[PDB]
RNA sequence: AGAACCUUACCAAAUCUUGACAUCCUUUGACAACUCUAGAGAUAGAGCCUUCCCCUUCGGGGGACAAAGUGACAGGUGGUGCAUGGUUGUCGUCAGCUCGUGUCGUGAGAUGUUGGGUUAAGUCCCGCAACGAGCGCAACCCUUAAGCUUAGUUGCCAUCAUUAAGUUGGGCACUCUAAGUUGACUGCCGGUGACAAACCGGAGGAAGGUGGGGAUGACGUCAAAUCAUCAUGCCCCUUAUGAUUUGGGCUACACACGUGCUACAAUGGACAAUACAAAGGGCAGCGAAACCGCGAGGUCAAGCAAUCCCAUAAAGUUGUUCUCAGUUCGGAUUGUAGUCUGCAACUCGACUACAUGAAGCUGGAAUCGCUAGUAAUCGUAGAUCAGCAUGCUACGGUGAAUACGUUC
């Protein structure tokens, strides 16, 4: 949109967990319009955290997003008559929305033969490090943080 | 070779369901109607200029 | 008796409904105020062109309007 | 004193009444908690009750019709706000501070002719 | 394929049911590719095609229940 | 790319229809009946300024109304030819009750008989620009507020075709309110076919 | 927007050439409407009642159903959209395109349409040899978004009461409801753009700044497409480049590419139970209830256009179970045994249960479709139609993620 700033206006309340930031990852596991099979699986994948981890999934959950939380972006920009990359630090509204995809994309990759148990091994083993998806955020975390380049670029 | 065909069709070649339906003022054998016995382009110049009833334009 | 009226135009059938309730109410007859039954359309979506240039079409309708009027007092002043 | 709260969301009407006492909602001679079939967030149509600073004001014993199920729901959420403001007319300046009482933003729309899903276009091959 | 009389064309029946008298062999000249095989069929050929063929087909004791004189094909492949 | 014919959209809001009757089941053959007889006026009268006919049916009481503009010669000798096509059209099935004419003063303020005024000229080879331009200029000496006339197919003794619209005035085609009266006439002699279109405002 | 025959224009076999057709022509029996002969049929012939109108005072408009050989002839889905008329595709719903007076230029021409700012917009104002007009965009028109009259029988029932439920009464009438009305527009708005329109903000209509969509397609281009919808200038066919049947074909096959569908599985499959729509059609059509079938269905059979029928929507919920496999995944393929539509289902339909159960592990280079009821998911109806769609145009249900930015 060359015209500026389409409004956001999205709402996300929740029944029991009392968190806006938990009804987001119900809105990404839900494929094919079936909200009627999401929280039946999601809340049966959080009540099995305390039977697998040491604690309730609430105080593990902000840690689980906190360690997976991506820092730096590399949005390529052909500067001034050249062509190579530039590091951009993400504005804080965008970064959780970039962040939550790595739970679900690797939820469909861990061959535990039960999706409400295969997916929940990345909230366990996410507050604790070296999980499944932390490898990508450390792979791209050093993408241009160590590879610092022309950092006076606009976009 | 179609003015022979209209000479066939209003007669009867005696079996039950050998016949078919053709346009009234035109003569097409496909895409005709049964509400009008007209056909899909011959209906259109007769749906315009108001002369058939019923028909407003569109866009409900 | 519940006489029924149906017509293509929509103002014509209301002026006919007030004509029949006018010729009924000017005589002694306890007629109901005229009843709108829902008015049904039907659709004719058709190809404009003469040859095979499909995916460019337009639609037609026709809309029958259906009213309803009932009298419950057969009087000699309301016969026909 | 509250009556005749109509409620509309996506081709699914709903008419209610409000009886004083406590909060006990019910539609069509059967319960609510095991009628809204998936809908674990039954409490999140009771949420205008959350933001009107009082939960157990009135009882409803409401009616509903047509639509789907959450299309058949979520208008009760709209339908008790009209009669709720008719219970006391103060609340328009104090229920439209979270912006809740009435909006009918959207219904489905026409399949556009020679298309497939009313905004989608068919795939064209190549060049 | 239903009940009630497997639909031999009747003029073919008119030919065969009195054609079976002597020991002569003049077969069909039909080109009606519709009828099934009544079991009372004598040794004779047929002519079952009409564009251009009279293929003399054997009446030999095959599976006679087929509702077709379809031993004569219509076209080639290679 | 295509200007659709302006009578098509403009029915049902500002111009009514031509057949007021209603049917339920006979609409197939009855729709053949009116469409059978609505050529006989243009053939038998041979266009004595005949604009367009009007059908209405009232259950074995038909009524048709021909505008036709010009009285007198449409009727016959005081009432002679009118009953002659009452008798003639009464042999259709059992029909032809109460045909009546309604004359038209201000002759060239209506699209049809203008289009047969200037189709009938150039089929006798009357050098098309004086055919059109006079029928333009009689409109706005008779109070009209818009006319566009176009003649299309193979003007003169040429061998490639080109359309030469010679318009003026004010002739809108994206306002639904106005009664844009339209016509069409296809007529040509001895050197092919030819098309003629006339739009008139008011 | 329906190829079994018909369609059908193609070809092979029989088959006539004032003709299967329309017009007159001369006397008028009607039938080939039936029964029989042959043939596959067209047709070839015999039995007919070998008639009839509408009113004359032994008589004619000729209506019949068409009859006799003539001539005028007819017939062409045969050539061409570079001879055409009508009708569409498109650049593109883009915001431009042109005149009429002047006035500059020896003139081709230009101003008017340019320079300030705004807007989706040549929309808008402030300037200046220009002043105005016309076709365009905007509104006017449908559809939806909330009330009040005005109606209430099938339209809803709560206040009352028998209600399996028929909504039977009450006649209750309000609550949707179903087609006829009040009002959105930059309005009084705060800024400051300095008065320029307008732009970001706050208020209260349910309502945002053309509320959401359609219908509307400018001068014109592409010698784009159509003579096979029809019309058609001109050339050809003239006991055949016409006509009528039957019977093949349009579906054939190592192949190449478009579109569409159904799947590779465990937020998945099987299994019984188990709720909530819209839009439609149905007077020889839709068809209930209860009935006989493994089902496809068969018989009978009351009700009939908000009321009656097709007509159970389906996805999902609660619950049992298979437990990560060429697999209880999928039905591609292939014989038997049926149903229905039909004069008939072999070439050439469709559906059902009986086993058969292949290919296939989310797909290389590349390439599309979409910005909120939107893509995806399972479904509902319709025309076409005796019978036969994964296409087609319509309708609801569930319903997200994302757009800081104009560099490519
Ligand atoms: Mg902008
Ligand atoms: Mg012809
Ligand atoms: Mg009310
Ligand atoms: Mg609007
Ligand atoms: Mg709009
Ligand atoms: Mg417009
Ligand atoms: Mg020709
Ligand atoms: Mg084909
Ligand atoms: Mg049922």
């Amino acid at each position: 949109p060359r015209k500026g700033s389409v409004p956001k206006r999205d709402v996300l309340p929740d029944p029991i967990h009392n968190s806006k930031l938990v009804t987001k990852l119900i809105n990404k596991i839900m494929l094919d319009g079936k909200r009627g099979t999401a929280q039946r699986i999601l809340y049966s994948a959080f009540d099995l955290v305390e039977q697998r981890s040491g604690r309730d999934a609430l105080e593990v959950f902000e840690e689980a997003i906190n360690n997976i939380m991506p820092v730096l972006e590399v949005k390529a920009r052909r500067v001034g008559g050249s062509n190579y990359q530039v590091p951009v630090e993400v504005r804080p509204e965008r970064r959780t929305t970039l962040g939550l995809r790595w739970l679900v994309n690797y939820a469909r990759l861990r061959g535990e033969k039960t999706m409400e148990d295969r997916l929940a091994n990345e909230i366990l083993d996410a507050a604790n490090n070296t999980g499944g998806a932390v490898k990508k955020r450390e792979d791209t975390h050093k993408m241009a943080e160590a590879n610092k380049a022309f950092a006076h670029y606009r976009w | 070779a179609k003015t022979s065909m209209v000479a066939k069709q209003q007669k009867k070649q005696k079996y039950a369901v050998r016949e078919y339906t053709r346009c009234e003022r035109c003569g097409r054998p496909h895409s005709v109607y049964r509400k009008f016995k007209l056909c899909r382009i011959c209906f259109r110049e007769l749906a315009y200029k108001g002369q058939i009833p019923g028909v407003r334009k569109a866009s409900w | 008796i519940r006489i029924r009226l149906k017509a293509y135009d929509h103002r014509v059938i209301d002026q006919s409904a007030e004509k029949i309730v006018e010729t009924a109410k000017r005589s002694g007859a306890d007629v109901s105020g005229p009843i709108p039954l829902p008015t049904e359309k039907s659709v004719y979506t058709i190809i404009r062109a003469v040859h095979k240039y499909k995916d460019s079409r337009e639609q037609f309708e026709q809309r029958t309007h259906k009213r309803l009027i009932d009298i419950v007092n057969p009087t000699p002043k309301t016969v026909d | 004193v509250e009556y005749r709260g109509t409620g509309r969301r996506k081709n699914s009407v709903a008419r209610v009444r409000l009886v004083p006492g406590e909060g006990n909602i019910t539609v069509n001679n059967r319960d609510v908690r095991e009628y809204l079939p998936f809908e674990s967030l039954i409490l999140d149509l009771n949420q205008p009750f959350d933001v009107t600073e009082t939960k157990g004001n009135y009882d409803v014993l409401v009616n509903v019709h047509g639509g789907g199920f959450t299309g058949q729901a979520q208008a009760i959420r709209h339908g008790i706000a009209r009669a709720l403001l008719e219970a006391d007319p103060e609340y328009r300046g104090s229920l439209k501070r979270a912006g809740l009482l009435t909006r009918d933003p959207r219904m489905k729309e026409r399949k556009k002719p020679g298309l497939k899903a009313a905004r989608r276009s068919p795939q064209f091959s190549k060049r | 394929s239903i009940k009630k009389g497997p639909f031999v064309d009747e003029h073919l029946m008119k030919k065969v049911e009195a054609q079976e008298g002597s020991e002569k062999k003049q077969v069909i000249k039909t080109w009606s590719r519709r009828s099934t095989i009544f079991p009372n069929f004598i040794g004779h050929t047929f002519a079952v095609y009409d564009g251009r063929k009279h293929v003399p087909v054997y009446v030999t004791e095959d599976m006679v229940g087929h509702k077709l004189g379809e031993f004569a094909p219509t076209r080639t492949f290679k | 790319g295509q200007k659709i014919n302006p009578i098509g959209l403009r029915v049902g809001i500002i111009r009514d229809w031509e057949a007021k009757w209603y049917a339920e089941k006979d609409f197939a053959s009855l729709l053949h009946e009116d469409l059978k007889i609505r050529k006989f006026i243009d053939n038998e009268l041979k266009e004595a300024s005949v604009s367009h006919v009007e059908i209405e049916r009232a259950a074995n009481r038909i009524n048709i109304a021909i505008h036709t503009g010009k009285p007198g010669m449409v009727i016959g000798k005081g009432g002679s030819e009118i009953e002659k096509l009452r008798n003639k059209l009464n042999a259709l099935t059992d029909k032809k009750v109460h045909i009546n004419v309604i004359e038209i003063k201000k002759v060239d303020l209506d699209a049809r008989l203008v289009a047969e005024n200037i189709a009938r000229q150039l089929e006798n080879r009357a050098s098309f620009r004086r055919v059109q331009k006079q029928a333009i200029t009689r409109a706005m000496k008779l109070g009209a507020k818009g006319i566009k006339t176009q003649v299309s197919g193979r003007l003169g003794g040429a061998d490639i075709a080109r359309a030469e619209q010679y318009s003026e005035g004010t002739v809108p085609l994206h306002t639904l309110r106005a009664d844009i009266d339209y016509a069409h006439a296809e007529a040509d002699t001895t050197y092919g076919k030819l098309g003629v279109k006339v739009w008139i405002y008011r």
